């Protein structure tokens, strides 16, 4: 099972995590059944 | 395979199912037959498992 | 293609023996397990036989030795000569087909025959 949990919060710090408490719901799972041992983030470029 | 020909030599399509048991999680399950909610008495209930 | 061809019914006096033929036509008649079976107006169906390739034949424990399932395979017949009968035997016969080499499943089915026992 591939367990997603996640939390959206309106912040407005500028630079560093704020502190504070927040419990992040269950978002989605997922049955995958793979091995999984490595990960990459995903950005977007932005072009003028 | 010709219309002509009689049973025996005509084509006969065939799908086998098997199924799999092995440690993955059991994706695939029969129907669920969910019957009428029925309150305030003494009932055996089975929601999701 | 595939058809079951049935014939001797008619109306007949109580205790007189009867010889139902069903006749094979399209397929080979070796490797499937033949079947008869009948089913009462008003009532459900009550299997009565089954004979195989070999020459074994099993009857309902229900009715003992007023009937007798012969099998020949030169000309892809099946025969039932049914003796001292009763006055409960009108009934529509059925001849049916399984195969050897799966389950159960009675396939194709013959039209059926009528057998009236009146006196
Ligand atoms: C998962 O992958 C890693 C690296 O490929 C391997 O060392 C590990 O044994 C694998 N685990 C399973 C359960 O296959």
């Amino acid at each position: 099972y591939f367990k997603i949990y996640s939390k959206h919060t309106p912040i407005n710090l500028v630079r560093d995590l704020p502190q504070g408490f927040s419990a992040l719901e269950p978002l989605v799972d997922l049955p995958i059944g793979i091995n999984i041992t490595r990960f990459q983030t995903l950005l977007a470029l932005h072009r003028s | 395979f010709q219309p002509t020909n009689g049973v025996g030599y005509q084509p006969y399509r065939v799908v086998v199912l098997s199924f799999e048991l092995l440690h993955a999680p059991a994706t695939v399950c029969g129907p669920k037959k969910s019957t009428n909610l029925v309150k305030n008495k003494c009932v055996n209930f089975n929601f999701n498992g | 293609e595939v058809q079951l061809v049935e014939s001797g019914g008619g109306v007949v006096q109580p205790g007189r023996s009867l010889r139902l033929s069903c006749a094979a036509s399209g397929f080979t008649f070796s490797s499937y397990a033949m079947h008869w079976v009948r089913q009462a107006p008003g009532k459900g169906l009550e299997w009565i036989g089954n004979i195989y390739h070999d020459g074994s034949t099993f009857y309902n424990p229900s009715l003992k030795s007023l009937v007798t399932i012969s099998r020949d395979d030169s000309t892809n017949t099946l025969y039932l000569q049914m003796n001292s009968l009763r006055a409960e035997d009108t009934a529509i016969y059925y001849c049916a087909r399984v195969w050897l080499y799966g389950s159960g499943y009675m396939d194709v089915w013959g039209k059926g025959t009528l057998v009236t026992v009146s006196s």
